DNA sequence: GTACGTCCGATCTTCGGAAGAGATTCAGAG
DNA sequence: CTCTGAATCTCTTCCGACGCGCCGCGGGACGTAC
RNA sequence: UCCGCGGCGCG
């Protein structure tokens, strides 16, 4: 290829050939006038070493570089490593017809259904818009199409809504480690440059906002489209395949909104009457009238399919919060009522809709999953929960057990003067009365921070849940720890120095109080090992996963049943204390080798 | 105690602890560095110097000539700065040397010379410095990077277990010269020592003993100790000395005197050591089955029979005991040889040994260094001498010597840069005592032992081994000298020195192009310390340990800012206060304390010295004088956090910023969020964005100052005055008396830098930030620059910050952001793109330049003058033609005949540029470079009578003012020895000379400084027309090109969903959706908030300290309102004088300590109207403001006390049951925008290698599938997708044409055809000798 | 100073980690 | 003493994520005609 | 420039 001016750029496969046919030259001219024999033997092999390096640069002895010091290039460089054909360009590809952009949310759109750009969709579809438009008879060649298009006038537009309207599409991320890493949508046309995508499927993707890629593709055949359509949407993708855990979990908000909703004070504006319906549940709280969650003596008429798949409507009245009535009014009809009376915990609510699911079926569950999000983030916008500077309530005990350790401390320093005990075995227990101090000031602080809302209650004082914002975002499940809350409030206790060992000073304050700069130093260590791990694991990871897959390629289901009489005897895991896993999450879902009898023999 | 334009807008400041000492200048490494190398130091050290003496002096084969050296010295730059980089040319320095030739005579070669000649002699040319410390080569500005290796010496490792799998623990030494081959020693599992040179093969390691002219028993006697066995009366006895007896268990009853000492076969105690050594027990008698066990160690041999009884290192036996007996010789001498202390490994080793000759053994290394050539006893010894003695190809710097010295317990921190047989030998004692077990090896994870490189050493590096290639070539002629019949410039070529030179600071692995784009990116860039590079470990090698951070890193690196990614820990910058050693090392200042008091003095300490010492900590509250309150202290050992009596310490902590760098420096309330935040938030910053119109940050942290002043982005006043005139482009000084000097008064003149391109596409200007008429002191700041307000440096933008969740839009890291920011686009950032345009000189013609082109639109060539190049100020579109171009291309075969045959039925060639699809925007600036030889377009006049009146409006400005003051001084002068006060004036100043005047000096001064002003008329006009012919000369350029042309287009990208924005904490997040004005959650007073966050994040990271900077930026914001308000009404200045001192002595005990009583009352009201938009604070790293401080600040105020306030609903509008945290935060736009990576393609163009579509955006292309995504796509059961992956869209040029065509017929069908791919591989595959071949269907 | 003919040396060095080939050997039965 | 000889020691090779985004350099020297 | 190398940055 030439170049800028006249100047061209070569591959070293010519200079490879022209090498070894001007040595060819050589010899083919050295035998014409008989040359000496050392001269011609030489030149003989000054050949074999010029077509070897034409095979293969420096396999054999040293290698030969060109203007620049970086090694010629080999017939096998073509083939071998990265750079080779088969991993560059056989086993991946550019492909055309692709888009890359970044991911936002936009939350008032379906499971099923993505936003995508206006300018995307007019670049995407051409060929498809041409067609379209040819049909219709607005051209007569592809030149005024063309033009056309380069006007974008407002007749393209209906025409670009037209071909949408029922056809679905894919979308890819980069680091895909599971199947349901690309998932295909029908999607829904939105201004701007930007994707929206459903709030569950970037849960599933492991991809949050901080600014990732995303791609996308599209089928072209019909067979395409509906393949496409048949597998891979939303609703046929719901459980695992690795465990029969759902995908479908709620992360961070909707889940702390439904928690909001079902913790009931002992007493609030609009307490201890009677209400017939949700509607007026919903009514009574839209006119503010009553707090949301009040506890009030209702009726519902749900219905239980205990028959042979036919739902029968009960009725009668139950006592419970107007909130969990709210809720209840969304609820379709198959459900027992006892689900919803308690905290609805993330694992309450995600083995909720996993029963959902194996029950009543799947529209169902997926509608529910929608309307369920769609709730909750209306009364999470209601409710306009914050953190704020005093929600870490300090106990006030906390200076005293600093000072109560502090002395025991001192103590064991100086009977380490006296010559009385080693360096070892006082190490240890100095270790052991901060790990105790740490407990106990643990205990405090979670026994201040749970309860310590008291309220009279309309009587002459009692206690209930606290209502401490963090409490709330910690007990729920949505994000944090124990831990995390207890480095909060209490001191983050003892970390472990980088050789491996455990420093003996505790760092005796939390993050809410100032930091001397020894403990920050010190949690350097931590920090950057944690850091360093996460950066170098994933290379290794990449490498594993390959090497796993590359062998499995091959088995496929062929046969029915083989009919063999070969089974193995499988029992359930204890390593000497408690059972590890039960035999029952172990052989659930396959089939039995023989015909296994009751312990009641020959039955 | 502040100067004028401090006064101007103060900042509120906290802090408790006094300081001790100011920040010093930060851009000093790369200062300190460079003014080494070219500075001509006395007697020579560190610089050029030691490497002319090194390789200067140059003899020839005895041919009686040598070349020797005189002094070098540096020329002027041909060029400025500012038409360096614009041109594209180095900014670069003339190398000159003078040397001497002399040419001995025959028969006397220590006589005197025949002759000497002697000229001035150039080669070489090197860059300077500027003043930002940067490199300009090519018109880019480049920063090197200090290196961090390993510090030449010698070094011990263990290898804890890995290998050999059985615990036995091998030892290793590591010879590292700074210049030389390398030296190894090693252990065997067989415990036998080893050694390999250059890591070539194993061999034993008393061979080079052997080979350094030692006789084995002289080994033996260096490396061990004496046993004497002495015949007496009856047979063998020996003399008894207590160490040698150890933890050793008795062979018989040990007795002495005719009394028992110690009983047979028991173990010896420590009282019976005491015993032997209170008896004086010389000598004692012992079996000779305990000796039948012990190895003989020196030759004895019978004179009589001059035969050799035994060899030396021969087990003895009773046989050979008897012989030497009956031989006469009384005398047995053998070795301690202690199962513990003392093992025989050498000799074993000796046993081992194959060759026992100094010759064998020089044979036995020659060919093991190079096999297959014959050996010579002389080739050998030449061989030798230039491994370890030989100085031009070995040598050890004096640093290396010190640490070699230092490590083997030495006296002298001198020495040679060579080895002797001594430091051998003692090398060899330390790894048998480590062998032992006594002592300890060395870690290469303590900072001592690594060394920081320089840009001076590297450039010094280069430099030698340029002149070391072009010295052969000399001395190759020299061998060929003559008559004096040459030219002393023809033997040496500056080529070679300058291709060197040129390799180095282009294309080196620390040469990168450098990134600049914030202040702080460029202050950063510099002060980084990188462990990659030549002579550093490689990306893929690294281990853990060596990203680790060790305990000495504090205080001289900083462990809480690194990149994160492929390298972490290696890419680490050093500390705020840390310096460097002479040596090359890192030091960090520390407080002298006495016994009671802590002195203000400051030293300096080592890498080393603080282990024997211990350290207090900064934030130890102490009285007013230096005596601790407390007598438990909190200290470090070597690096054991512990507490001390309250008099034992050396030194204690200078300041508590001593810690982190520059970078983390800027984060306030650090130490309340998490570290790993810290990183993410400090990465954040690094990649800032400047944008319009900047505003102050409320919240301080006092460097601010200190990262205006230490940037040159700045025009600082080096002499103070009162500007006379201003201008937007153009300032002017008048200069202060007593700083002006006396000849040549003169005024200086600061030129701003208006919009120009920036190395990411952005706009580097700087505007004026000052009055007229006031004055300035020396060191302060005239014209702001990129985000630069006022002598500090503002990167965000200060938003009424909210954190609820708000339906949804703000779901994990989502932001909703108002329209009521972009009304004033105070986001709104701009960009600049610059494009090229050649004319080259190519075959069959050159090509033109015009617009004169066929099939194009009338609209096309609108734009473009008649010049071709459109007019400055016209908007753009995507794709449209830039310029006109036209190449011809030849090929005309006329045919006489025939011509009219090409009318009957049926050149140059257009290559117009055309601007990118998708990028529009209105042409700024264009500009054009001419060869010289080629005529001149007149737009290029135009642009070159552009600069010509710019120049002369400088040097006419410039020459009238000199005039003004010179004709100034001559009235002067006038008014006395003649008196004309009214008489002078009358007339105009053109005829100031010929007044009538006696004989004094005052008429002949008149004289005379009308000569003087003809004169500098004359040479103000050679500098013009030197000027002119520069700016009016062709420049040069690249090999074929007539000339090359810039173009400048201007884009404003606004704002727009899918940016990345980012707070001061890492808390990074994408806007998601803009929403109306009305919709926001309002308060009372009605001013709702602009942006809503997420908090939720804050359970999960462990960062809190962004609710302080929210309760912060309340208390500013309500100061700053309650001041509007107070000055929104026409009001008296004592109420606002009053109100703030209020305000700036609210706090405990600061150094502010500020009043306005001594403040002029104008003052007074611009500082009150400048703080209407809010009260600055600052704050300290670790000796912030804690909660009550706020809570003052709060009472000041009406806010309430908790801070949180009740909100009214912005979609309905009705109020939270919960109160809310509401505030102000300074939140950062980064670079990263959306309409830059977002790109698409449907159908485009197809390499050439393989019908596949191509990728990124400089190319119209498409992404890539991979295999991975494969494993993906057939997870699944679809099996056609694939197949059209592959087929349809991919690689079949047949079916993707016939699909197409049936696409725009409206069918939808798939048709396989053939993968050209598999083709191409079968192609390959049949290049090879092996035949592919495909069966029968 | 530019088109063209023609070919390309004394030399760095610091990775686990294993797989595998080949060299050596010293251990024991004949 | 000898001849395998298996067992161990020593030398040589290949392999180390995955998409990108942007930027910078790119045969060159070096003698021979002309 | 059609590709290679190097650098930096992003996930
Ligand atoms: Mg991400």
């Amino acid at each position: 290829v030439p170049l800028d001016g006249g100047r061209f750029a070569t591959s070293d496969l010519n200079d490879l050939y022209r090498r070894v046919i001007n040595r060819n030259n050589r010899l083919k001219r050295l035998l014409d006038l008989a040359a000496p024999d050392i001269i011609v033997r030489n030149e003989k092999r000054m050949l074999q070493e010029a077509v070897d390096a034409l095979l293969d640069n420096g396999r054999r002895g040293r290698a030969i570089t060109g203007s620049n010091k970086r090694p010629l290039k080999s017939l096998a460089d073509m083939i071998k490593g990265k750079q080779g054909r088969f991993r560059q360009n056989l086993l991946g590809k550019r492909v055309d017809y692709s888009g890359r952009s970044v991911i936002t949310v936009g939350p008032y759109l379906r499971l099923h259904q993505c936003g995508l750009p206006k300018k995307m969709a007019l670049e995407l579809f051409k060929p498809f818009i041409y067609g379209k438009l040819e049909l219709r008879g607005l051209a007569t060649t592809i030149k005024a199409a063309k033009k056309m298009v380069e006007r974008e006038e407002a007749v393209v537009w209906d025409i670009l809504d037209e071909v949408i309207r029922e056809h679905p599409v894919l979308l890819n991320r980069a680091p895909t480690l599971h199947r349901l890493g690309i998932q295909a949508f029908e999607p829904v046309l939105i201004e701007g440059k930007a994707i929206q995508l459903h709030p569950l499927v970037c849960a599933a993707y492991n991809a949050d906002f901080d600014g990732d890629q995303m791609a996308v593709h599209v089928p072209l055949t019909l067979e395409a489209q509906l393949e496409a359509r048949a597998l891979m949407m939303s609703t046929n993708n719901i459980l695992s395949p690795a465990n029969g855990e759902p995908i479908i979990v709620p992360s961070q908000d909707v889940v702390l909104g439904l928690y909001y909703m079902t913790r009931d004070c002992v007493n609030a504006k609009g307490e201890g009457m009677v209400l017939t319906g949700p509607k007026e549940a919903e009514r009574l709280y839209r006119s503010g009238l009553a707090s949301l969650h009040a506890r009030v003596k209702v009726r519902i008429t749900e219905y239980e399919k205990d028959a042979n798949g036919e739902l029968v409507a009960k009725t009668s009245l139950k006592d419970t919060t107007v909130g969990r009535a709210i809720l209840w009014m969304i609820v379709p009809k198959g459900l027992p009522y006892s689900i919803v009376n308690q905290a609805l915990g993330k694992k309450a609510i995600s083995k909720m809709l996993n029963t959902c699911y194996r029950i009543l079926g799947l529209k169902p569950t997926v509608i529910f999953a929608d309307q369920i999000m769609y709730t909750g983030f209306a009364y999470a916008a209601r409710s306009g929960a914050s953190v704020g500077i005093d929600d870490m309530v300090i106990p006030e005990k906390k200076h005293e057990i600093i000072s109560e350790a502090e002395a025991e401390v001192a103590e064991i320093q100086e009977q380490f003067q006296s010559g009385l005990v080693t360096a070892g075995e006082r190490y240890n227990k100095v270790i052991d009365i901060w790990a105790a101090a740490n407990d106990r000031v643990s205990k405090a602080m979670m026994d201040n921070l749970q309860t310590e809302t008291v309220i009279n209650r309309d009587g002459q004082e009692e206690k209930q849940v606290s209502f401490n914002s963090i409490y709330m975002m910690a007990d729920s499940g949505a994000r944090g720890s124990a831990a995390q809350i207890r480095q909060l409030a209490g001191m983050r206790g003892l970390m472990a120095k980088p050789d491996g060992s455990i420093i003996e000073t505790p760092i005796t304050a939390n993050f809410r109080e100032g930091l001397n700069v020894l403990q920050y130093f010190i949690s350097t260590h931590g920090a950057r090992k944690g850091l360093a791990d996460t950066a170098l694991k994933t290379a290794n990871s990449g490498y594993l996963t390959r090497r796993l897959v590359d062998v499995a390629q091959d088995l496929v289901v062929t046969e029915d049943d083989c009919g063999t009489h070969e089974g193995i005897m499988m029992t359930p895991v204890i390593e000497g204390g408690d059972v590890k896993e039960p035999l029952r999450d172990r052989v659930l879902g396959r089939v039995t080798a023989e015909d296994v009898l009751k312990p009641g023999t020959a039955d | 105690v502040y100067s004028y334009t401090e006064k101007k807008r103060i900042r509120k400041d906290f802090g408790k602890r006094p300081q001790v000492l100011d920040v010093p200048y930060l851009l000093s490494i790369q200062l300190d560095s460079f003014q080494k190398f070219i500075e001509q130091d006395p007697e020579g050290q560190y610089g050029l110097e030691a490497a002319f003496r090194s390789v200067f002096p140059i003899q020839s084969y005895s041919g009686n000539s040598e070349l020797q050296y005189v002094s070098y010295r540096l020329g002027e730059p041909v060029f400025d700065v500012q038409e360096c980089q614009i041109r594209g040319v180095t900014y670069s320095a003339p190398l000159r040397v003078k040397l001497r030739l002399v040419i001995y005579e025959r028969e006397a070669p220590e006589g005197t010379v025949k002759d000497i000649k002697e000229q001035e002699v150039y080669m070489g040319e090197i860059p300077l410095m500027t003043d930002n410390g940067t490199f300009v080569i090519n018109g880019t500005e480049r920063v090197i990077v200090s290196q961090l290796h390993r510090s030449p010496g010698v070094f011990f490792d263990s290898d804890k277990g890995k290998t050999h799998s059985s615990g036995k623990v091998l030892y290793n030494a590591r010879i590292i010269p700074y210049r030389g081959s390398w030296l190894d020693f090693e252990f065997d599992p067989k415990d036998n020592l080893f050694v390999r040179i250059d890591r070539r093969r194993k061999l034993p390691a008393t061979i080079i003993l052997r080979a350094l002219n030692y006789t084995t028993e002289q080994i033996l006697d260096l490396f061990f100790e004496k046993v004497i066995f002495e015949i007496r009366d009856n047979k063998l006895q020996m003399e008894l000395v207590p160490e040698r007896l150890r933890g050793e268990t008795a062979s018989f009853d040990i007795e002495a005197n005719g009394k028992v000492y110690v009983e047979k076969g028991r173990r010896i105690t420590a009282r019976h050591i005491r015993q032997l050594e209170k008896d004086d027990v010389k000598l004692i008698e012992v079996p000779v089955e305990y000796i039948a066990g012990k190895v003989v160690a020196k030759d004895y041999i019978d004179e009589s029979t001059g035969e050799l009884i035994c060899a030396a290192n021969m087990e003895l036996s009773l046989d050979l005991l008897a012989k030497l007996s009956q031989s006469g010789h009384k005398r047995i001498e053998t070795l301690f040889t202690n199962d513990l202390d003392h093992g025989p490994y050498i000799s074993e080793t000796l046993r081992v040994d194959p060759t026992n000759d100094r010759l064998s053994a020089l044979v036995e290394i020659y060919r093991m260094m190079r096999p297959g050539e014959p050996p010579t006893r002389e080739a050998a010894e030449s061989l030798f001498e230039n491994l370890f003695f030989s100085e031009d190809r070995y040598d050890l710097s004096a640093v290396g010597r010190m640490k070699f010295n230092r490590s083997l317990l030495r006296e002298e921190i001198e020495g040679s840069g060579i080895l002797s047989k001594d430091d051998i030998i003692d090398v060899m004692k330390k790894l048998i005592d480590i062998r032992n077990g006594k002592g300890e090896v060395d870690d290469i994870d303590h900072l001592g032992n690594r060394r920081i490189r320089s840009v001076g050493e590297m450039a010094e590096n280069q430099f030698r081994v340029g002149l070391v290639r072009v010295e052969r070539a000399v001395k190759e002629r020299l061998s060929l000298g003559d008559l004096d019949t040459l030219m002393p410039q023809d033997m040496i070529n500056a080529k070679p020195i300058s291709a060197a030179v040129k390799e180095f600071f282009g294309s080196s692995q620390l040469s990168q192009f450098m990134d600049q784009n914030n202040p702080l990116s460029e202050i950063t860039h510099k002060r980084r310390i990188s462990a990659l590079g030549p002579g550093g470990l490689t990306r893929e090698r690294a281990g853990f340990e060596v990203r680790d951070v060790h305990p000495t890193h504090y205080g001289r690196v900083c462990p809480i800012e690194t990149p994160e990614g492929p390298n972490i820990g290696l890419i680490n910058s050093l500390s705020v206060y840390a310096q460097t050693n002479e040596y090359g090392f890192l030091e960090t200042p520390y407080r002298k304390v006495t016994d009671g008091v802590v002195t203000d003095e400051i030293h300096y300490l080592s890498a080393i010295e603080e282990g024997n010492y211990v350290i207090a900590q900064a934030n130890s509250n102490l009285d007013e004088e230096g005596h601790f309150v407390e007598d438990l202290v909190t200290c470090r050992s070597k690096g054991e956090s512990s507490l001390f009596s309250r008099d034992q310490v050396d030194y204690m902590d200078v300041s508590t910023q001593q810690v982190v760098s520059v970078g983390a420096s800027l984060i306030p309330f650090l130490e309340h969020d998490d570290a790993n935040r810290a990183l993410m938030g400090a990465n954040m910053q690094r990649q800032a964005v400047p944008t319009l119109r900047a505003d102050k940050p409320l919240v301080g942290t006092g460097m601010e100052r200190a990262v205006a002043v230490d940037s040159g982005v700045t025009a600082v006043a080096k002499r103070g005055g009162v500007v006379q005139y201003v201008d937007a482009s153009r300032i002017v000084i008048k200069v202060n008396e007593d700083e002006m000097y006396p000849g040549e008064a003169g005024i200086d003149i600061y030129n701003l830098t208006k919009y120009t391109r920036s190395n990411q596409n952005t706009c580097i200007n700087q505007m004026p930030c000052v009055s007229l008429g006031e004055p300035v002191e020396r060191g302060d700041v005239l014209a702001d620059g990129p985000s630069t307000d006022l002598g500090e440096l503002a990167l965000g933008q200060n938003m009424r910050v909210a954190f609820m969740p708000w339906n949804g839009y703000n779901f994990e890291d989502s932001i909703l952001v108002s329209e009521r920011v972009v009304q004033e686009d105070r986001f709104t950032t701009i960009h600049i793109q610059e494009l090229a345009c050649v004319s080259r000189d190519t075959k069959l013609g050159p090509e033109e330049i015009t617009a004169d082109i066929p099939n194009v639109g009338e609209a096309a060539l609108s734009k473009l003058d008649e010049s071709g190049i459109v007019y400055i100020g016209a908007e753009v579109t995507g794709g449209d033609i830039l310029v006109g171009k036209v190449t011809p291309k030849g090929e005309t075969q006329l045919t006489p005949e025939e011509k009219l045959l090409r009318a009957i039925f049926g050149d140059v060639k257009d290559s117009s540029l055309r601007v990118p699809n998708g990028v529009s925007g209105t042409v700024i600036d264009v500009q054009v470079f001419t060869r010289d030889g080629v005529e001149k377009d007149k737009r290029a006049l135009e642009i070159e009578e552009m600069q010509l009146k710019q120049a002369k409006k400088d040097l006419s400005e410039e020459l009238q003012i000199l005039e003004a003051g010179l004709f100034s001084r001559i009235r002067a002068v006038l008014v006395a020895g003649g008196v004309e006060a009214e008489k002078l004036d009358k007339l105009p100043r053109d005829r100031w000379l010929e007044l009538g005047l006696t004989d004094e000096e005052k008429q002949n001064q008149l004289e005379q400084l009308a000569e003087q002003y003809d004169e500098l008329k004359h040479e103000f006009e050679k500098k013009l027309e030197a000027k002119r012919r520069k700016i009016t000369q062709g420049d040069d350029l690249a090999p074929g090109v007539l000339k090359i042309v810039k173009v400048y287009l201007a884009v404003k990208r606004r704002i727009q969903p899918g940016d990345k924005m980012a707070g001061r904490h890492g808390n990074k997040g994408v806007i998601s959706k803009i929403n109306p004005i009305e919709d926001m959650p309002y308060d009372e007073n009605g001013t709702p908030v602009d942006i809503v966050l997420n908090p939720l994040g804050v359970p999960s990271r462990m960062n809190i300290g962004q609710i302080l900077e929210t309760h912060l930026g309340m208390a500013a914001k309500g100061i700053g309102d309650k001041i509007n308000a107070m000055l929104k009404q026409q009001q008296e200045v004592a109420k606002l004088r009053e109100f703030i001192q209020r305000a700036y002595d609210l706090g405990a005990d600061v150094r502010q300590k500020v009043d306005l009583s001594t403040f002029s009352d104008e003052e007074v009201m611009r500082l009150a109207e400048n703080l209407r938009k809010g009260m600055p604070i600052a704050t300290p790293v670790f000796d912030g403001a804690k909660e009550a401080e706020i809570k003052e600040l709060l009472k000041l105020g009406d806010l309430p006390t908790s801070g949180q306030i009740r909100l009214y609903d912005g979609r309905t509008g009705e109020q939270f049951e919960r109160p809310v945290t509401v505030g102000y935060m300074y939140m950062l736009k980064l670079n990263h925008l959306v309409d830059d990576k977002m790109h698409a393609r449907s159908t485009g163009s197809y390499s050439l290698v393989t019908q596949q579509p191509l990728g990124g955006k400089a190319q119209f292309g498409g992404q890539r599938f991979g295999e991975m995504e494969v494993w993906a796509l057939e997870a699944y059961g679809a099996a056609y997708t694939l197949q059209e992956m592959l087929t349809v869209k991919s690689d079949d040029v047949n079916g993707r044409t016939k699909m197409y065509k049936n696409i725009v017929d409206g069918n939808h069908q798939m048709e396989p055809g053939m993968p050209e791919s598999f083709n191409v591989l079968l192609k390959e595959i049949r290049s090879l000798g092996i035949n592919i071949e495909l069966e029968d269907e």
